[PDB]
Formats: C-alpha cells, structure tokens, sequence
C-alpha cells in the first residue's frame, strides 16, 4: 500500500517542481538573485583588513541616462558629486579606486552614450570603468554562437557600429572597459549535488542555457583588482593564468551528453586562442575558459580606446609604444595610483614655503619610493614597485607666483 | 590610500524615486553583508506561468521578500507563495501517513487544515485530495 | 554543562517503584505521571520545555536536553546568516548559559 | 618528492561526453582497486556470432556488467548472458541426474523451471531438450 | 595491464597512480579545439594542477595504453604529448602497433 | 635530469623573498647539488644509483635591467 503513496509524493513532487523551475527561471527573479550573489562572490574574495573597501549604489542605466542628460553638465551629475566631489575632491576624503557597473551593453545609442558620460566621469576622477557586454553587441542570440562568427574585424565595419567606432576614437575611452561572455554562479538544484530541504527538488534545466544563473564577469576582474592590491597596493597583476588573471574555482555541472556525461562550460562557450585575440583587437576583455578545469584566464585588459598609427620612424614608433602603453589598463592603474596619490599629499604642502627646484628635489625624491632600477628583477617583486624610470620637470607659472607647472613621465615594467 | 570600489547596479526590483544625488551609498564588508540585505529590504512582485493545473490562461502571481541570500532557496520560495506551501504540508501528510507516523483520524484533521486556506484554487485543491490513498 | 544525557550525567537514577494489581496482573506506577515517547519529548523540546522523560520500566528517567524558554531566531540561509543561527541556539541552550 | 605516475587510456566501453578536463582523475593503490574498479562501472553491449545453432545470420547481443577483475572470468560470462546461463543450470540438473542425487520428478519440474526462461531461443530449448536422457 | 603495473609497485616508498579515461580521438579533439597547448586539459591536469601549482606536487611520467601507427592523426597526438612532457619535464611512454 | 628539474622548481619557491645576492645563490646551489654527487675512487657498484651524478657545475649571473632575479646555468656529468 506504501508504495501507492510514495507514487502519490513522486507526483506531488513533479507538479511541485514543475512550478518551482518557473519561478526560479523568471528573469526578474534571476536579476535580483544575480545581482546580489555576484555581489557577494565578489566581496567574499577580498580582504578588508588590506585596506580594501566597495560601497553599493543602487542605480539602473535608464535613470543614469535620467541625471546626465538632467544636469546641464558632468560636474553637476549626482554620480559625479558621489563619486568626484566627495572623494577625490574632497580635502579630508579619499578617492574612488574604480568602478563596476552591473550593466550589459548594446550597440544602442542610449547605451552609447551612456558609456560617453561613464568615459569622462572616469577621466574626471582617474578611475576606469567596468562593465560587460550583451551578446546581440556581435549580432547573435547568445554567447555559444561566439564559434560561429567567421570576423569579428570585418562585422564591426557595417553602419550599425558607426557611434561604437567613435567612442574608440575619444581620448577619454582609456578609462573605459567592458567584458565578452559571463560565468556561471550557482549549479543547478539536485538531490546530491545542491540539495534542499523537505522538498525534493531537482532543477531542471531545459535546452535554454538562460535557465542558468548566469553572473557578469565584471566581478570576476573586480576580484582581480582586489587581489593585486592586497598583495602589493598596486592593481598591475591581473592579465595571466600565473601573474594573477585567473579565476579559480568556477561552478561545473556534469550531466548526460549523446550517451555520454558532459559538463556546462563555466562560460558559455570555450573561447580558442585566436578568438580571445581577436575579441582583445576588437576592445573587449574576454575571460577565457581552461579547457576541462574549473579554472578561466584573463590574457589581457585591453581599454575599449583603439591604439593609433604612426609613421614608421624612430620617432613614430615611440609615439606608438607610448600610445599604446596608455591603451593599456594594467598600466592605466599605476598612473591613476599614482594621480590620487599626489593629490593628497600635495594638499598637504599647500602653504610651506616651496621654490621650483625645492618642488623638483621634493618630488624626485618621493617618485624614487616606487622605482625599481636594479639589475635583475625579483621576478613579480617589481609588482610592488611597478615603475623602472622616471623624470619629472618643474616650471613657473609666469605671472603667478606660488603656482608651477609640473611634468611627471614614467617608464614602467613590461 | 585604499582600494575603495563603487559597485553601481540594479539591487532591487523596482527604481527609486529619491534623486540620484540624494540617495547613499552603502558600505559592505563580510562581517555585515546579510545586515546590508535586511536593511535594503528586497521584494519581487512578478507573474509566472501556473503549472499546477492544465490551463494556459491560469496565471499565478507572487510577493517574494528577501533578507538575505538563503531567501532565494527553493525552501524559501515555497514558503513564501501558498500555492506551493500548501502542497509540501500536503507532502508531509502522506509522507507521515505512508511511514505510519500518525492515525488516519489526525491525518483526516490536518488535510481540512491545509486545505482551509482560502486562497487555493479548488482544481488545486481536488488534485491535493486525489493524492490521498483511500484507506 | 553535564545535565543532559543518560551517559552524560542527566540521569535521574534511584525512583520509588509501585507495583499493584491491574486487569488480572500486576503493573508498576510509572514514577512520572507518564511514559514519554522519543516524538512527544522532541515536540516538548522545541516548546522550549525540559522533559523528564521516564526509561521504559526503569527505575531510571533522563533529560535529554535543557532547552530554555527562549525561541531560536531563523537567519536568512547564507553563510553569515547560518553563523549567526548557530551563535543564537548556542544562547539558547543551557549546558552552553551555565559556562 | 613522490613518484606519481598518470596512467592514460579507455579504461570504459565507449567515451564520455565530459570535457577532458572537466573529467576529474583518480588515485589507485593496492588497497582500493577493486573499489575502483566497482565506482568506475564497466559495461560492454557487444554482438558476437551465435554459435549455439547452426545458422550463420543468427548473431547474439550481451550486454556484460563489470565491478571487479573476476567478473571477467568465464563463470561470470556465463552468468550475464542467460543463453549460457541456461545451459549451465541444464548442466548441473544432467549431473545430478546422472550421479542419482535427484529423482525423476524433480529433474522434470527443474527442466520445466530451466527451459521456461522467455528470453531463450525455441532451438536451443529443443538441443537442451535432446540431451535429456530417454528414462 | 593496470592492474599488474600497480600490483608490482609499492606504495610505502612514496609511489603513487592516477587513471585518466580518454581515447586517442579525445586527446586529438582537445589539442585541436584548443588554441594552445596551455589550453589543453591534460596540460590543465598535468601541468597547471601540479608541477606549476605552489604546494602541489609534479608528475613523474605519463603512461597511454595506445598502439601508434604512421598515421598523421598518431603522429599529430606524438607531437602534442612530446610538446606537454617537455612543458612538464616528464616522458610520455607508449606501444608502437604491427603495422 | 628530470628529477632535478622537479626540485629546483619546489625548493626554489620555498626561497623567494629571501635575500639573496648571486654569490649566495652560487653558493647554496652548489651545497645542494652535492647532495646528489659521487665522485670518489671507485664506485660501490649500483650505489651511484642512489647518486646519479658524478660532476656539476653551477653560474649563477644577473638579468640586467630591474633587480633580484638572475640567470643560473647547471651543467652535470653523471655516470654512464
């Protein structure tokens, strides 16, 4: 006779979760949950007590859009006052490191424009800003049909991508940077892998991978910041599977294939070598996929900025590494260190009595604290002291005395 | 100089009308992140599709709070839309039943009680009662 | 913190026995008013009760445990929120308040 | 610093269809081997000739189950595969014949409870059938 | 086969055995799917989760129970496994087929 | 040669931060690698087994251009 009730709780159970998947597979549902695990695996892997703060603000991108297009100008957005005025501006506050946007991007203008006020509020400021891009941005439905794009290069020539191609062009775009495809954040429900109480619930997880609580890697380089500067108070170390680019201990899922088991990629598709390359080419920091680990890779931080050419000349070519080096967000982060730093401790000094040389002897000596100009270099030791050279000029503003006009160009490790 | 990073999104369910410039940030650390949640106070009011019956205009609407992140468990879910509640207190009747851990006299008394609540659906509650074994 | 077990030292050994007639035998009174069953003495546990619970013809009861008064808080399910479950039902048992 | 030595190969009957990667390894030593052997589940769904009859389109499909090295011995294989276990249990009941340990009666009802099996060909029920002694 | 290998050790003197399930047609399809030998799985759980891995430990050799033929598939996978075994400073060993 | 490769690469992590100028590295390298050395009169036969190596040779420069690493070479003869 049992056994007829125990059929009863297996139907009971199927018409339970049958309803169960759809209230954990509603979008609103799945944005709410996202956004505040992804908080948490972002915050959870940091260390507070290495000086590493986050603040939250709660803030969609139609009312971003809202107050940038209200104020009149930039310095009046309510981002900018949170952001700029009571921070870095701020005699007594501190500055914002950088910021992360959980937000998905198309090539829409409204979202274009929203990345040109995020562009000059970070440039305003000298903090990048992070966030992801949506999957239709290369015309397809979802991530896995990455592999069947033939030329990234050749399909961002079409019309559609003139504003896009713009905002590369602007000076202010090196404070701009947006991921490829998200990573997942939770394996699906199951009565051994991730059980739940009284009810026995197993998720079930259609042909639709959007069934999946997928999270923005955004957090992901997020975390990587963080780690560079608990380690060395630098934010260089993040591009590499061994300098500090990996992302370790990423959520896997077996289940059955064609007759075999397979496992969801972490990422929606398994980006190859020579797609990483080219999304890095096209702008796009793209957090690769160990092939079988639970382990993926950030090769490069590419800005969205496009590098310029110049004429093949000596000259020419240093215009060019310059350039590029300023492309760069592994060394945009030592410049924009080094920015808030002589902020500070300059307003510090307001007031002494302070000649043009005694600024070129005071400064020279300060910049030496972050030079490493030895012979053979503690390999990942000249992470703490990421620049190898350094000049730094100092004239009079005619007609103003008390004011100077500072030079500061530095050489940092490749 | 620390490392302080300003997280920007979309936290809750619906937007704020305080200003941007008027609304504040909030400082989170791992010795207060479930602390962050309670005081944000989360609330989703959405529509999904009502698969305990046959009907594709049967619609079923719900108010989910969250305090913290274990609100977004499947336990939590359940307990938080009747619909579903209803039918894991049903489960445990007959679990309790079919393992003889009560009389048919209590089980008859706690399947009024699961059934009374009026916000259920009768088609709901006659595919409850059809579980039940007919001894 | 020893008071909750019949190994532990939560046992009450040494009751007054009485044995007199019942339907044609002979029965003991049992020397509390009842013989508590595992499931009604775990129901009386999370009333927040403290149940002798009496061994099955022993001369020999025991408390299983000495729960206060007090209700346990529930916690969102996180991993902070877990802590801070645990940390509370600490509080509210005895053999923990009396160290 | 041990010696660790990583053995490569088809250790199944067909492929996974689990990333290289995502595939995890496993760690073998003479205390455990069997037990490896028993997690890793070894099955083979095989087609050999028929060769208990006389017809060359007549093909037979196993299906064998493996947990330790000895389910690969014989009695195992005959165990698996009834068209042979069949023809064993019709061996043992001619040798208890022949050796006098069992009466007629109980030969017949044994025989009868041996060619029963629905998953046996009617010809080898009838060559099983012809080994029977005529008393 | 394997089990005579691990039956003729000793495990006492810090020797220690890990099986990996992959057919040669595998190996071939992740060293081609991958961009990189980096990349490749086997160099993930060769390389990365071992030799390369701080408080991890390196592998001695790599056994495959594979028979070679002149093939271009046999001779493309030789290449591959020559490439990790230098990577990983440990031989890949093998059997060489009649034909 | 594989053997020593293995440990180079674990005692050497153990060792970074330390500090260490070239000499020391010549210096500790070399007391290390006589660990593993045999050179004596006549060998215990299969005893330079357990001592595979007979010679070695250790230099130990410096990478120019940013400083605390270096270029170390290692050459060594075993028995045949």
């Amino acid at each position: 006779d049992k056994a007829l009730v125990d059929a009863m709780i297996a139907e009971i159970d199927k018409r339970l979760s049958s309803q169960v998947n759809e209230i954990l597979h509603a979008k609103e549902f799945q944005k709410l949950e996202s956004s505040w695990r992804s908080l948490k695996f972002m915050v959870d892997r940091t260390d507070f007590r290495e000086n590493t703060r986050v603040e939250m603000l709660n803030a969609s991108k139609e009312d971003l859009q809202k107050d940038f297009e209200d104020a009149p100008e930039v310095t009046k957005s309510g981002l900018y006052k949170l952001v700029y005025s009571n921070e870095y501006g701020v005699f007594g506050g501190k500055p914002y490191g950088i910021i992360s946007a959980n937000y998905d991007f198309n090539v829409g203008p409204q979202d274009m424009e929203l990345l040109r006020k995020c562009a000059s509020v970070a440039a305003m400021a000298h903090a990048p800003f992070i966030g992801n891009a949506a999957p239709e941005v290369f015309g397809e439905e979802s991530f896995l049909k990455l592999p069947d794009l033939k030329d990234l290069k050749s399909l961002f020539e079409g019309p559609q991508y003139a504003r896009w191609h713009s905002f590369r062009e602007s000076e202010d775009a090196r404070y701009v940077g947006l991921a490829l495809p998200r990573f997942l954040l939770r394996l699906p429900y199951g009565e051994k892998t991730v059980p739940v109480k009284a009810f026995n619930f197993t998720e079930d997880v259609v042909g639709h991978h959007e069934r999946y609580l997928w999270g923005h890697a955004s957090v992901a380089l997020t975390s990587r910041v963080a780690d560079s500067f608990a380690k060395f108070r630098w934010s260089p170390n993040i591009i590499g599977p061994q300098s500090g680019g990996a992302v370790e201990n990423l959520p896997l899922h077996q289940y059955e294939a064609m007759g075999e088991i397979q496992t969801k990629i972490p990422t929606e598709v398994m980006l190859t070598e020579r797609r990483e390359f080219e999304l890095s080419e096209e702008g796009f920091i793209g957090l690769v996929f160990r092939k079988d680990s639970d382990n993926a890779a950030f090769f490069s931080a590419n800005s969205t900025q496009k590098p310029r050419f110049f004429g093949n000349t000596p000259e020419g070519k240093a215009a060019e590494t310059n350039y590029r080096l300023g492309t760069q967000l592994p060394y945009m982060f030592i410049m924009t260190r080094l920015a808030h730093y002589i902020k500070v401790l300059q307003r510090e000094q307001i007031g002494s009595w302070k000649e043009k040389s005694d600024l070129e002897r005071e400064l020279n000596h300060w910049l030496s604290q972050y030079i490493s100009d030895m012979d053979d270099p503690a390999p990942a030791v000249r992470s703490r002291r990421p620049l190898r050279a350094a000049r730094v000029v100092v004239e009079d503003v005619e007609g103003q005395p008390g004011w100077y006009r500072c030079s500061l160009q530095v050489r940092p490790h490749f | 100089l620390p490392l302080k990073v300003l997280m920007l999104g979309d936290f809750t369910g619906q937007e704020d009308a305080r200003p941007l410039e008027q609304r504040a940030p909030i400082n989170v650390d791992k010795a207060n992140f479930n602390e962050v949640m309670a005081q944000q106070n989360l609330k989703v009011t959405l529509t999904a599709a009502d698969k305990l019956s046959a009907d594709p205009n049967a619609t079923m609407n719900v108010s989910l709070q969250f305090k913290n992140l274990n609100d977004f468990s499947p336990e939590s879910v359940v307990n938080q839309v009747p619909e579903l509640k209803k039918l894991l207190e049903l489960r445990s009747a007959l679990n309790a039943l079919k393992g003889p851990l009560g009389n048919l006299p209590a089980f008859r008394k706690k399947l009024q009680a699961l059934l009374a609540d009026e916000d259920g659906r009768k088609a709901l509650i006659k595919e409850l009662g059809l579980t039940e074994e007919t001894k």
